């Protein structure tokens, strides 16, 4: 015989590269149902006559 | 808190003899 024959010669695995690194989830939502300009819940105010 | 309101209204029948 002579030398090189590899018994276990192999490359298992490697399987993963960098994953999600968050995935951004829920990333921009500014709900905000509302906002400025302002309301007065009476009406005719500072007026009458 | 209308606005208040229409608020025509004040004395009435100073009348008789005066």
């Amino acid at each position: 015989g002579a030398p090189g024959a590899p018994g276990s010669q192999g490359a298992p695995g490697l399987q993963g590269a960098p994953g999600a690194p968050g995935s951004q989830g829920a990333p921009g939502l500014q709900g905000a149902p509302g906002a400025p300009g302002s309301q007065g819940a009476p009406g005719l105010q500072g007026a009458p006559g | 808190a209308p606005g208040s309101q229409g608020a025509p209204g004040l004395q009435g029948a100073p009348g008789a003899p005066g």
